RNA sequence: GCGAAGGCCGGGGGCUAGAAGGCGAUCAGACACCACCGUAUUCCCGGCCGUAAACGGUGCCGCCCCGCGGCCGGCGCGCGCGUCCCGCCGGCCGCCCAGGGAAACCGGGAGGCUCCGGGCUCUGGGGGGAGUAUGGCCGCAAGGCUGAAACUUGAAGGCAUU
RNA sequence: CGCUGCUGCAGUUGAAACGCCCGUAGUUGGCCCCCCGCCGCCACGAGGAAACGGGAGCGCUCCAGGCAGGCCCGUUGGCCC
């Protein structure tokens, strides 16, 4: 294999730490998710530690974690 | 020269270990350096086990085992043959042998 | 240049199954892992290794100058069949320390290039070959040190059927590459090589 | 002469000639005859002889250790070591070893580039035990500026100009002589910009 | 703390050559390291050096052809008189003809051989042989 | 422990000496 | 390395290469600046104002969507913290350990953490005083710290 | 190659081969160093074509064990065998 | 500012061991080891003291550096999916290829160093005299910290090998 | 004598990392703007006693020297520090 640097493997780059990489980059994204009461989609951080409330059901849809925020109500997937 | 990397003790990420005493000598020995061989034996010798087992009027009671952790000081261990002085080559071996 | 139906050749050989510990130097040749732990090599990489060992083999002018060594009992029949096809000197069992560095050794020898069944028990042969500018070519499983091994051949080395087959695929190509035998044609089943 | 190694046969044959072509191929030489065939130099000097002892039930058992440096006055140096119960026998072992470790010396210019090469090709560094040696390229008039033992090695080497610095228990001749040998031996493996250009029948062991 | 960026870059360059690798990545990119690599590339000790844009401090990928023995930095940047550019040559490099000390001068960062002809003296940055 | 026993001996001489200086003030 | 501990850890935040606003995000600079201003009315600290914009709203990076950082927005409105939040947060911690110390006189370990925290307040204050983000008159003492919080 | 003299004639003497993979001069006493050759072959009737590309690998490279990966890589990038 | 133990001071407490003391056996003599009794101490609160083989005999911050493991605390990836697997970050570690070193060995350095220069502090300069004398500072004391000289001497020492 | 170490010493075990942590002076500071202002820096200037040292010429019989000498640069006694 001739795999070299300046042009490295994307899969291999992901496993490496965000800052220990050719370009230090975010490991988190935004999530398009849809609640049980309201079918409109609320954009949320993937690692929100803030209490986040749905624009519809009064209770918060965000459960804060050590890594990626878990959700309490209905879930959509993959923001576009 | 330094004889052992371990320094004769298993202390890692610590500055002090709880003192224990040699069962035979009574010397205070830090827990890390004690020989610590656990033994599970039988309340009576095998030679007496047969006769005691026949004597019991209970239906199914085995001779109940005795559990003790013997912790020995280095000198007590080498004198009583719990551990042996090995060659610089075999000193590294860690697996319980025999 | 992998052909058709290796299921009855290299896959029947069990050459693909290797070992539960993988060396860093063998990572390219190996591909995927089984849940039990075994690592499985890639067969076309082993074909690219078979012809490559044959390339160095057809370079040396006298095949008896090339030697072949094994200490494994299963290996004995295979190296001898490799000796019967290509005319290469055998070194069965113990290579003998000083075989290559002692003139006073009764069997002082100087092979132009060496062939070792594994760096596991044929390791002394690879160390001595280093002292006397002798190349080393060796069949290697996943836990293999490549120190002093100039070229390596991913090879199960565990199954006698695998050791024998590797040699038959290797033996056929060196004769075909010299051109002494016909090439690209329909010969002995490697079963003769295995014991 | 009865040749044994492929090179020993070829050298008598004339198939393989000039030590420089065996050094290019970096092959060991196992018979002093090969060095004798190449060099009809009539220089070999024993650098010191030391008595050595082993305490035993009887007591000390004395054997002698001899170190001999043999050098064709220009371009090849050999330092050898040997032991035995009588000094003469040990001197023979050391001298036959010294030839069996004869090595080329690169020899370049201090900066007065014109005719013959006069100095070491670059800074030369060698280490035997404590002894560490530095050989520095020097102007043509300035000669071999070294201690009498390391100077003998340099004469036998034929490096006309050399500023040497020796650091360690240089009183140990085995180490001082070894350190200069180690420095001179590696002279032909250091890359210099003049060897930066690139390059089977030609091979010396190809002959079969 | 990372006081000398050049030293870290050049030790990585020499450590990669000692193992023998084709590409090395330098964690901090400095315009002085970029110039140092350029002087070495022109002389032919090294090949292409690529400055990846971190958007933070940047990185460098230096291609190694294998011809560099020792490249170092003299710290503190000492002040070299022109009648001393020759004294440094014998203390630092092997042979006057082979090797290059880079010294920063008002004219620019240049190898000592060039400065010696210009009759100028600067402050030494480092030794590449 | 000859070093620990030397220090104790040094101390029992220095205290004697400190007492002697105190007699003359 | 941690200033007051022999501890090495790297748990940083990696800002994206793109410094330009995201496509899904629909907030104009005024829209988020309004949120920042109402969040200051709640009294939320700029570290929280930045977090609230990141999760309830989708503006993960304020400077990408706007042209300035949260405190630059506040300073332009003259609504910035009078004492920079970092010093203020250390001062809360110093008083909190000091309160515990008032009940317990034998927590020598707690006293030690106070010396380290207090040393930071002094170090950050000298920088803040030199930058003039803090009035030159400002002095963190300790006994008077309860009033300063 | 060689160290040229002022007159323009190389003085030096023997010129050492450089290891194909790491370009470290193969020294006179590099007994570990080896210089194997790979045989090029015809399109069909694969046979030795009477010319072998020559590849040198010094003993330091050999000790690392990198020679096997470097040798495979050396052919693929240089074409030749791979 | 903190700082094991022992010690000291003013109180409390007093079981266990147990410096001192006394004792029986020893042995030429043991006053020692061993047996027995036992005061200070041990333990608590409020202060002192400022020492340890206070050790990894290895200052601190930073960089690259070769595999193969174990443990530990987070985090994420895969898969039906189990305290599974692969990684990532941080800590504790074992073995170790180079490299280094007088070796022992170290390799998460003691590597990247006679080819000697990333930054900052501390300390040493043959063995003793001597950590003494004297002055100072500190402590209730014990003593700590600082710290010589006259003079004497050909070795003292390190790590290896018979 | 690299046994004083700027070059250029050593501190795991030979002599030597303070028991720890905070900390002021002191010393040291990531990357970053091509264009100037002040720095330090470096280059070359002037201007600064000879002796001495280096050095030009000169057979005090050689020499240590001394500026002499030979029909002579404006005969010398330059020039460098």
């Amino acid at each position: 294999m001739n795999v070299d640097l300046l042009y490295p493997d994307p899969v291999e780059e992901q496993r490496k730490h965000k800052l220990k990489r050719l370009v230090q980059g975010p490991n988190s994204y935004f999530l398009e998710i849809k609640c049980a009461g309201c079918q409109d989609i609320v954009v949320v951080y993937s690692h929100a530690n803030t209490p986040v409330f749905c624009p519809g059901c009064t209770s918060q849809i965000s459960i804060p974690t050590g890594g990626k925020c878990a959700f309490t109500s209905q879930v959509e997937r993959y923001r576009q | 020269p330094v004889k052992r990397r371990n320094n004769g003790r298993s202390k890692y990420n610590c500055g002090h270990t709880n003192i224990v005493r040699c069962q035979n000598c009574h010397r205070c020995v830090p827990k890390d350096k004690v020989i610590k061989r656990f033994t599970i034996r039988n309340i009576v010798d095998n030679t007496i086990a047969d006769d005691v087992l026949n004597a019991c009027v209970i239906q199914g009671f085995a001779i109940p085992k005795l559990y003790n952790k013997v912790q020995y000081c280095v000198s007590c261990s080498i004198h009583n043959h719990i551990v042996r002085v090995r060659s610089r080559e075999d000193r590294k071996i860690r697996t319980p042998p025999k | 240049q992998l052909k058709e139906a290796d299921v009855k050749k290299m896959l029947v050989a069990t050459t693909h199954l290797g070992v539960r510990n993988i060396d860093r130097r063998m990572q390219f040749y190996i591909f995927d892992r089984q849940k039990d732990g075994t690592f499985v090599f890639n067969l076309q990489k082993v074909w690219a290794k078979i012809v490559f060992a044959a390339r160095i083999l057809v370079t040396i002018d006298d095949p008896a100058e090339i030697a072949v060594v094994a200490n494994r009992p299963d290996a004995q029949r295979a190296i001898l069949k490799f000796c019967k096809y290509t005319h290469a000197t055998a070194f069965p069992g113990r290579f003998i320390p000083g075989n290559f560095t002692n003139r006073m050794n009764p069997n002082y020898c100087e092979p132009r290039l060496l062939l070792v069944n594994d760096p596991v028990v044929d390791r002394q042969a690879i160390l001595e070959a280093s002292y006397v500018n002798i190349p080393t070519i060796s069949l290697c499983n996943s836990d293999a040190n490549l120190k002093f091994i100039d070229v390596a051949i991913p090879c199960n080395n565990k199954t006698p059927m695998s050791i024998g087959l590797i040699y038959w695929l290797l033996a056929r190509e060196v004769l075909r590459l010299k051109g002494s035998i016909s090439r690209t044609e329909e010969d002995v089943k490697p079963d003769l090589f295995v014991a | 002469w009865h040749p044994s190694t492929k090179l020993g046969r070829l050298v008598k044959a004339g198939k393989i000639e000039s030590l420089y072509d065996i050094f290019k191929y970096s092959l060991p030489i196992k018979e002093t005859e090969i060095i004798d065939y190449f060099f009809p130099k009539s220089a070999e000097e024993v650098c010191n002889i030391m008595s050595v002892q082993k305490q035993t039930t009887a007591g000390q058992r004395t054997r002698f250790r001899a170190h001999v440096i043999v050098g064709n006055r220009d371009g090849f140096i050999g330092y050898g070591a040997g032991v035995s119960k009588e000094v003469a026998n040990a001197i023979k072992k050391a001298a036959k070893n010294a030839r069996l470790n004869i090595v080329p010396v690169r020899r370049g210019f201090w900066g007065g580039k014109l005719g013959d090469p006069h100095t070491v090709s670059s800074k030369l560094s060698g280490k035997c035990g404590s002894v560490r040696v530095r050989l520095i390229p020097a102007p043509r008039g300035a000669g071999i500026v070294a201690s009498p033992t390391v100077a003998k090695v340099l004469e036998f080497a034929g490096v006309s100009d050399v500023f040497t610095r020796q650091s360690g228990h240089s009183r140990t001749l085995m180490n001082s002589v070894g350190a200069v040998y180690n420095a001179l031996k590696s002279s032909y493996s250091i890359l210099t910009p003049d060897l930066w250009k690139k390059e089977h029948v030609q091979d010396i062991r190809t002959m079969s | 703390v990372r006081i000398n960026v050049l030293r870290d870059a050049l030790k990585s360059i020499c450590n990669a050559q000692r193992i023998g690798k084709k590409q090395v990545i330098v964690r901090p990119s400095s315009k002085v390291i970029i110039e140092f690599l350029q002087l070495m590339q022109k002389n032919g000790y090294i090949s292409d050096f690529a400055v990846v844009d971190n958007h933070r401090s940047n990185r460098i990928v230096v291609n190694l052809i294998g011809r560099l023995n020792k490249a170092g930095v003299i710290s503190p940047r000492f002040d070299i008189p022109a009648n001393d550019i020759e004294k440094w040559v014998v203390n630092l490099l092997p042979s006057r003809l082979f090797g290059h000390i880079i010294l920063t001068t008002s004219q620019g960062i240049m190898d000592h051989i060039e400065a010696q002809h210009r009759q100028i003296g600067g402050k030494v940055i480092g030794y590449f042989y | 422990m000859r070093a620990k026993w030397a220090k104790k001996r040094m101390r029992k001489l220095k205290r004697k000496r400190r007492h002697m200086k105190a007699r003359s003030k | 390395g941690r200033m007051h501990s022999k501890g090495k850890g790297i748990s940083r935040s990696a800002i994206p290469y793109t410094r330009a606003p995201a496509p899904w995000n629909k907030y104009t600079p005024e829209d988020v600046c309004e949120q920042i201003c109402k969040l200051a009315k709640k009294g939320t600290p700029p570290s929280r104002i930045g977090l609230i914009l990141r999760d309830q709203f989708a503006i993960g990076q304020v400077k990408n969507v706007t042209g300035s950082k949260i405190v630059r927005i506040l300073k332009a409105k003259g609504l910035a913290p009078e004492i920079p939040e970092d010093l203020y947060c250390m001062i809360k911690k110093a008083v909190a350990i000091r309160k515990h110390l008032e009940r317990s006189r034998r927590d020598k370990d707690s006293k030690f953490r106070l010396i380290l925290v207090e040393s930071r307040i002094h170090r950050l204050a000298r920088y803040y005083r030199q930058a003039r983000r803090l009035p030159p008159t400002f002095r963190y003492k300790s006994d008077q710290a309860a009033a300063l919080l | 190659i060689g160290m040229k003299n002022s007159s323009g004639v190389v003085v030096d003497a023997y010129i050492p081969r450089k290891c194909s993979a790491t370009n470290r001069l193969i020294g006179p006493k590099d007994h570990a160093a080896v210089q194997l050759s790979v045989a090029r072959v015809n399109d069909k009737g694969k046979m030795i074509e009477n010319n072998y590309v020559t590849f040198a690998f010094c003993g330091a490279i050999r000790s690392r064990g990198g020679v096997d990966s470097a040798f495979m890589l050396l052919a693929q990038e240089h074409g030749l065998m791979e």
